[PDB]
């Protein structure tokens, strides 16, 4: 178990430290493209409902 | 298809040519023939991040075939039914599209040869 | 009973001088990344404070590592 | 039944149609049988020192030696500047100089009118 | 000497023949749509390209 | 271009020409039975007029047969792939490191391999021990002052190996 | 930290999505198997090490300096204060140059950002960009590379005059 | 999200263990061969997963 | 004495060094600058970086 | 060692002699030694050969090197640098030269002209322009927050 | 600066009073020790140089070529045996403690003040190089390629010194910051031409430009090991180097009176590409690789963009470290075999087989690896001068189609195909050579792990 | 791509071959025959044999040795110098 162990488990714990400190202390680094939100939700985290899509007929 | 060649081999004048396709002005055989609803909700298509040429006609049901993809992720096969019902609508647009070409091709032909073919 | 005798050019000059050139790179790679791994580990980096009131410093007290 | 396969300075000429070695002469055998005697000569003076265990060395051959101080010293002599050389020498030093030279000179004033009247895409040519 | 009773080899085959009959449609499907599907031809022109292999 | 004669002669000459154009035939013909039938009705063309005792005749037919074969060949003919011009061409050539080393070794790896390199100065032995006496003696007698030819007869007289062996026999296996 | 004054973060927007599904959920079972695989055991490592740290902080400052007199304030040749008014200009040059890395790093984060629709609150940036980048690209650019100060000058007073002679075939 | 860039970048990382060991090595492995179809192997299993959480 | 304490000398010494002309500072600079222009209305880098009631021109 | 005389000084007259000479000293016949004349490109009286000389000769010879080509004693025309194999194939033909290069000249010719063709006469498939929502799709193109508005709509055909 | 300038004359009578089989490892030792001294140096800082007196200062055009000739020294002392080894022990002394007192005048050359001072150095530089070619270049015509490296260099840089002195005693003293603060923009008389003409074409000479590129490659192909990595690395480098500190003045007219150059530079370097591709005498392809190298440094240097001068500056650094390299295999190759020719020495794969990573290596970083210094050299060269004239772009990258096929040509010429099977004298790659590969292609691949060191003063 | 081979093996496929063709009594068989002087069969059946060898075992003999080998003993010897048939 120690192969896999070492391999799957020493890098991933090392990145993640890299990507952790030195990535939020250069400040404009790894940057998201946003989610793409649908009419029928609300924001997750602050939190308030986006009005649902308007009138359907003519189909 | 055959209209190509027709349009190569025949008269030169009869024919409407792609992408500079408007002569004949409007409201001519149209009056009163707009409603034009575009439900589409248009900042809510700029929010939700639509490619450039979705941001058309039947652009809802973009919207709901989207929404329901990511409703249902693992569900790998479950939007077929809005995702045909999308092609419905944008099959239809093509139609339209068509309608719009053959009137247009209908008016020049049957004015220009009139005219020119009795006066 | 079935196999042959390979030729070979030469094998003892280059694995010699691989595991010499290892070897004193390794004898002060160790020590060295010890080194700069208990000094980043132990004393710190900097902190970011600003000129105090009239206390002029020396040319160093400037720098974030503090080998530089 | 077929148009003769005329040669050219790229194209080999192969052994079938040559049509020169077939018309066998007895100049031709002996020429062939004095070439078979060079290349045997040559190639048991080669076997006769090519052989010696006693021997450390390279078999050192004097046509690589000959053909390399040939054709790295022994170029300059012998030279007499003729029509030809001194002609040929004006066309492959000056020519294609003066007109990358030309286009350079029409290029750069091309470019420096158009930025005199300063219509230019610097609206943002920073690195310059 | 004709041997092919290889673990190794009738492992790959075994995976790319999987790639080469499922994994098209799968990595296919799920695309994000980014493009317009066309969808709307006439006849004889979507017909072609099965016209095509056959002759 | 050979080693026992200076031209090749007219018999093999008209035998090359055999052999490129069965050669070309396989190249042609695929399915092999109508190849095989193909090559007798080539064997029978062949076999028309061998017995012209006529010379100028015979050559000038030569020529004509160059000529037709040469309008008739493949552009890509079926050549072997061990031959040059083929797929192999030395192609396990990565292990043909020739013999005159595996000596310039670390004496530690001679006491890993004892009983070979036992043989092999034993071979080298031989080698010195029969080096001179035959092998210069027939170099600078049997020939004429002008030898005038390539190969080397053996030294059959009395005693030790035929002359200059060792580059000949002592030579990589080809397939490693 | 950094200043987020000078480097601008747009403010959050996350959906809530909840499935209708049941295959059910990998990534969630995977999400919290990464939290507790690494998560935890890198940041007990980082909190030891950041004790080790917090046994004794060390400070560095921002580097300061003074105002120059000028060079237009110098006499005629006399080195000793157009040495100081150059050194001055060359450390301006070298902060303008950080000036358009930080815009063009702005965009390029407003790029990341905003998605396909490029031009929807990237425009704003796009235009304070071209505004920095034609006066620099009118400023600093056109002067080759054996330039001190003096070179710098020569295109103020020669811009100017440019401006001069407009004006005067305007009004 | 840290856990994207973590996984990207650890299939990044994984393909630079082995030229880097056998580098460092100076020895003759026998399952150099298995070592690198089982380091490609757990480079496709690690990078399964990120293309799943994208198109989710 | 040409690698080991050479080499791995030289890769701490080049590896890490002050700003060399001036980096980690300038971008501090730039930073504060760029606050204080952003936070006190008028627009970061202004042109004509001399004050033209510094400067005097032959007329015509 | 070497002498001078190994070397290649002038041309080939006289006539006799140096012939006789240079033919002694390269390993070759005395009518077999043709120089290229004296032509004043310097070139010494180095031999020449028959220019291709490297997808000839035919292997199964078995020469001492096997892929340069050498056999000690061969005088090595001047070009040796441009003919070993791995530089230039001089292979004899399978049809021409100037047969070769006419067709495809000529085809390649013929590919472009039926592209121009192409590219003055198109296909597309009859249907009118997309028709984009709101001013041709206004805010999404190049700019104009509130300063261009250009007004169009559309009409339900 | 004499903290540098004096250890290097210490270094000399330890050669001197060092018995047998003593002065070798005292002499590599020591000026290794030397070499940790000067890579103590970098401090270079915002503002300006750092000003190591009155007499010397030190630029960032500077600190990395003098680094340089102190690195470069011992790998050329330890290469430079061998061939001398068995000679005599007061000749060797006498070749140690020339080469001690050629490094002397090139730190003398680098870390130069005033341009006179700079130019007494230059020909300082230039006479051990003479002794040292000539009476080692072992060939029988390094007679007449020292007699040509003596007369094309001096007479070429004999009126730079009457222009220098023109301009101290027309507008005052020489140091950099009095030769700057104070040069006004001259115009454009016939006077002018042949001022900015006489310094120029004495650069142009020295670096070589391709109208007197026939000074060098007699000069590298009848020079000893020592003698041919200073030539090519540390002298023309040099020269370029002095061409950047000069080319501050007389900047209005070379607008007007630099087109020449450059064509016969672009030209010169196609047809050098060119040359270097047929040839045989290995050797010989280093010496018109860096003709070709340093037609392209002069094209970056007449140039004016800040962007030229920092690829100019990384381009002398890459190519000099390389063909140092190349030089230091071509001397392996011939004390493999006593040939100096090219197509004898056929295979090497199989013997040597680590030989063969150390020419691919080489002939990598020659090929321009895009990580290499030399690709970055060569690639701001080619965006400084399509900002120059939109229509060069042409000839530099057929220019880097024939510098990627002459570099593996070279490559696959002597090292690949097949072992002529009659050479039996070749030994196993001894420990010596891989030492020099080793300390060659280690700093240049650090350097491009880290490049902020190396770049120009216009950083 | 190794088949272990011999001396006894392929001379028996070598013979197996010639004793194939039918033209050729095989009773009057022997190692030490010629094929020109005592079976009495042409050249060209001895160039239709080197071909039927070139077939079989797929590598090229060339025209040098398409005169000179007469009788199966030296063929045998022949491919056993070419393949190098040994353990
Ligand atoms: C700091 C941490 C690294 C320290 C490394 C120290 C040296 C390690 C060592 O002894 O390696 C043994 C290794 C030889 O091992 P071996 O298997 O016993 O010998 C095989 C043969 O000699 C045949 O030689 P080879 O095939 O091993 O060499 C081929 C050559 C071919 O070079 C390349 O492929 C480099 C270009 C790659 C593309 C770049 C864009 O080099 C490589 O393949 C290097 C790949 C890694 C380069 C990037 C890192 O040494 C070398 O190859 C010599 C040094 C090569 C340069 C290394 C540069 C690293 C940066």
């Amino acid at each position: 178990s120690i192969f896999a162990f070492t391999h799957v488990l020493i890098p991933v714990w090392i990145i993640h430290y890299y990507l952790k400190y030195h990535v939020t202390t250069k400040p404009y680094t790894i940057v998201e493209k946003k989610p793409r939100i649908f009419p029928g939700d609300t924001i997750l985290e602050t939190g308030e409902v986006i009005p649902p899509m308007k009138e359907f007929p003519d189909q | 298809g055959a209209h190509l060649a027709r349009r190569y081999l025949g008269d030169a004048s009869v024919e409407p040519e792609p992408l500079r396709m408007p002569t004949f002005p409007p409201d001519y055989g149209f009056p009163e023939r707009k409603e034009r609803e575009m439900v589409a909700t248009q900042q809510e298509m700029n929010d939700a991040q639509l490619v450039l040429q979705q941001r058309d006609y039947c652009a809802h049901y973009l919207i709901r075939f989207l929404k329901c993809k990511r409703d249902s992720f693992p569900n790998f096969l479950a939007c077929k039914h809005e995702q045909h019902d999308w092609d419905y609508c944008e099959h239809l647009d093509y139609v339209k599209r068509m309608k719009e070409f053959e009137r247009e091709r209908r008016l020049l032909q049957r004015k220009k040869r009139r005219e020119q073919r009795e006066a | 009973g079935k196999r042959l005798f390979i030729i070979k050019p030469s094998g003892f000059y280059d694995k010699r001088f691989l595991k010499l050139l290892r070897f004193y790179i390794l004898l002060t790679g160790i020590p060295v990344v010890i080194g700069i791994t208990l000094i980043n580990v132990f004393i710190g980096e900097a902190e970011l404070a600003e000129i105090p009131e009239g206390y002029v410093p020396e040319h160093w007290e400037y720098f974030k590592h503090p080998i530089s | 039944s077929f148009p003769k396969y005329e040669p050219s300075r790229l194209a080999s000429l192969p052994t079938t149609l040559d049509p020169a070695e077939y018309d066998i002469s007895s100049e031709t055998r002996k020429a062939q049988a004095e070439r078979l005697a060079i290349r045997s000569r040559l190639k048991r003076e080669y076997q006769l020192q090519y052989n010696d265990p006693s021997r450390r060395g390279v078999v050192e051959d004097p046509a690589l030696i000959r053909w390399t101080c040939a054709r790295s010293a022994n170029v300059y002599p012998n030279f007499r500047p003729n029509t030809k050389t001194s002609l040929l020498g004006a066309l492959f030093g000056i020519g294609p100089l003066i007109f990358w030279y030309y286009v350079f000179k029409t290029d750069r004033d091309r470019k420096e009118k158009l930025i005199q009247e300063g219509k230019l895409d610097r609206t943002f040519n920073i690195s310059y | 000497n004709i041997n092919e009773n290889n673990p190794f080899l009738i492992n790959s085959i075994k995976r790319l023949l999987i790639g080469s009959l499922f994994a098209g449609f799968i990595i296919s499907n799920n695309i994000p749509p980014m493009t317009i599907p066309q969808m709307t031809m006439p006849h004889y022109l979507k017909m072609t390209a099965l016209t095509v292999t056959i002759l | 271009f050979l080693p026992s004669a200076a031209y090749l002669t007219h018999q093999q000459k008209v035998l090359q020409l055999y052999k490129r154009a069965l050669r070309h035939l396989e190249s042609r013909c695929v399915h092999r039975d109508k190849y095989r039938y193909f090559a007798c009705l080539l064997r029978a063309r062949f076999d028309e007029h061998k017995n012209e005792k006529d010379m100028v005749k015979a050559t000038q037919l030569l020529r004509e047969a160059e000529k037709e074969f040469w309008h008739g060949q493949h552009p890509q003919p079926y050549i072997f792939p061990e031959s040059p011009g083929g797929t192999s061409y030395e192609r396990y050539e990565c292990y043909k490191v020739p013999e005159w080393c595996l000596d310039d070794w670390h004496p530690s790896e001679k006491a890993m391999y004892p009983d070979y390199f036992a043989k092999r100065e034993q071979w080298k032995k031989l080698r010195r021990e029969s080096w001179e006496r035959e092998v210069k003696q027939l170099q600078e007698e049997t020939p004429v002052g002008g030898p005038r030819t390539e190969a080397l007869p053996p030294a059959r007289k009395q005693g030790d190996l035929p002359p200059l062996w060792w580059h000949i026999v002592t030579r990589p296996r080809e397939r490693p | 930290s950094w200043d987020k004054d000078v480097y601008p973060e747009p403010p959050r927007r996350t959906p809530a999505p909840s499935p209708q599904t049941s295959l059910p959920n990998p990534i969630t079972y995977l999400t919290k198997a990464f939290d507790l695989l690494v998560d935890r055991p890198v940041t007990l490592v980082r909190e030891f090490i950041e004790r080790q740290h917090a046994k004794n902080k060390y400070y560095y400052y921002h580097r300061e300096f003074r105002r120059v007199p000028d060079i237009t304030e110098c006499h005629e040749k006399d080195v000793l204060c157009m040495f100081e008014a150059e050194m001055q200009w060359k450390r301006d040059y070298k902060v303008d140059q950080e000036i358009v890395n930080i815009i063009q790093e702005r965009l390029k984060a407003c790029q990341q950002r905003e998605g396909e629709s490029h031009r929807q609150n990237c425009a704003k940036e796009l235009q304070q960009f071209t505004q920095v980048v034609k006066a620099y690209q009118d400023r600093y650019h056109d002067l080759g590379a054996h330039y001190s100060a003096r070179k710098c000058l020569a295109k103020q007073k020669q811009r100017m005059l440019a401006e001069r002679k407009a004006t005067k075939e305007a009004a | 999200m840290n856990l994207f860039s973590s996984l990207t970048l650890v299939t990044l990382i994984l393909l630079t263990m082995p030229i880097a060991a056998i580098n460092f090595n100076t020895h003759k492995f026998t399952n150099y061969p298995l070592y690198v179809k089982t380091t490609i192997s757990c480079a496709f299993i690690t990078s399964m997963i990120p293309t799943m959480m994208f198109i989710h | 004495f040409g690698f080991s304490i050479v080499l791995v000398l030289g890769s701490t010494f080049v590896a890490y060094l002050p700003d060399y002309r001036m980096q980690e500072w300038a971008r501090r600079e730039a930073e504060r600058l760029v606050k204080y222009r952003e936070a006190h209305g008028l627009p970061l880098m202004e042109s004509n970086c001399f004050d033209p009631s510094k400067i005097q021109l032959p007329e015509d | 060692s070497h002498i001078t005389k190994d070397m290649l000084p002038g041309p080939y007259p006289k006539t006799p002699e140096e012939r006789a000479a240079a033919a002694k000293k390269y390993n070759m016949r005395v009518e077999d030694y043709e120089p290229y004349p004296d032509d004043g490109m310097g070139y010494g009286d180095y031999p020449k050969l028959p220019d291709r000389s490297q997808q000839e000769r035919d292997p199964w010879y078995d020469w001492d090197h096997p892929d340069l080509r050498l056999n000690w004693g061969e005088p090595m025309h001047w070009d040796l640098d441009m003919y070993i194999r791995n530089r230039v194939d001089t292979s004899p033909t399978p049809v021409n030269w100037n047969l070769m290069c006419k067709h495809l000249f000529g085809f390649v010719a013929f590919m472009l002209f039926m592209f121009w063709v192409g590219e003055t006469y198109p296909t597309y498939q009859p249907v009118g322009p997309k028709q984009y929502p709101y001013n041709n799709l206004y805010l999404e193109r190049g700019g104009d927050p509130n300063k261009e508005p250009e007004p169009v709509v559309h009409y339900e055909i | 600066m004499l903290k540098y300038i004096i250890p290097t004359m210490m270094l000399m009578p330890l050669t001197w009073l060092s018995k047998n089989s003593m002065i070798w490892i005292n002499t590599t030792l020591h000026s290794l020790l030397i070499s940790l001294t000067s890579l103590l140096l970098l401090n270079q800082f915002g503002d300006n140089s750092l000003n190591f007196s009155l007499t010397f200062f030190s630029d960032s055009l500077s600190t990395p070529l003098l680094i340089l000739t102190m690195w470069l020294l011992p790998l050329m002392l330890m290469a430079s045996q061998h061939h001398l080894s068995k000679e005599n022990l007061a000749r060797k002394k006498l070749f140690i403690s020339m080469l001690i007192l050629l490094q002397l005048f090139l730190i003398m050359t680098f870390t130069a003040t005033e341009l006179i001072f700079f130019y007494i150095m230059f020909e300082a530089t230039l006479v051990p190089t003479l002794i040292i070619i000539t009476r080692w270049g072992n060939q029988t015509e390094r007679l007449n390629a020292g007699l040509y490296f003596l007369f094309y260099t001096l007479a070429g840089s004999l009126p730079l010194l009457v222009a220098l002195i023109y301009i101290q005693n027309t507008m005052g003293s020489l140091n950099f910051l009095i030769l700057q603060y104070w040069v006004q923009p001259m115009p454009n008389s016939w006077s002018n031409t042949f001022m900015w003409l006489a310094c120029m074409m004495a650069f142009m000479v020295k670096m070589p430009l391709y109208g007197l590129h026939l000074w060098l490659p007699k000069a590298h192909v009848e020079a000893p090991i020592a003698g041919s990595m200073v030539l090519a690395a540390i002298l023309l480098k040099l020269g370029g180097y002095g061409m950047m500190r000069i080319t501050l003045l007389l900047n209005p007219i070379t607008d007007f009176m630099a087109y020449p150059f450059i064509m016969l530079s672009l030209w010169g370097m196609i047809m050098t590409s060119s040359i270097c591709l047929r040839q045989t005498d290995l050797k010989s392809l280093i010496a018109y690789s860096s003709v070709s190298h340093m037609a392209l440094v002069i094209v970056a240097i007449l140039i004016q963009t800040p962007w030229s001068y920092m690829g100019a500056t990384a381009l002398m650094i890459a190519h000099g470290l390389t063909s140092s390299m190349l030089f230091c295999l071509a001397n392996s190759n011939y004390e493999r075999v006593h040939s100096r020719t090219m197509i004898l020495a056929r295979g090497l794969q199989t013997l040597l087989p680590l030989m063969a990573a150390w020419w691919l290596l080489a002939s990598l970083t020659n090929l321009a690896l895009p990580p290499s210094i030399n690709l970055i050299g060569e690639l701001f060269v080619v965006m400084s001068t399509f900002s120059w004239s939109n229509i060069t772009i042409i000839l530099m990258g057929l220019n880097m189609v024939i510098t990627a096929l002459y570099s593996l040509y070279m490559l696959i010429t002597t090292q690949r195909g097949k072992h002529t099977h009659h050479i039996n004298n070749i030994l196993p790659s001894f420990t010596r050579e891989n030492a020099l590969m080793s300390l060659h292609m280690l700093p240049l691949l650090l350097l491009s792990l880290n490049p902020k060191i190396i770049l120009g003063p216009l950083y | 791509d190794a088949p272990p081979l011999t001396l006894e093996g392929i001379k028996d496929r070598v013979l197996y071959v010639l004793k194939l063709y039918d033209k050729i009594d095989p009773e009057k068989l022997s190692v030490n025959s010629h094929f020109m002087k005592d079976l009495g069969l042409d050249s060209l059946d001895q160039v239709e044999i080197i071909m039927a060898m070139e077939d079989e075992f797929g590598f090229e003999i060339p025209d040098i040795d398409a005169e000179k080998l007469m009788c199966p003993q030296e063929i045998v010897d022949y491919i056993a110098d070419k393949k190098d048939v040994y353990e």
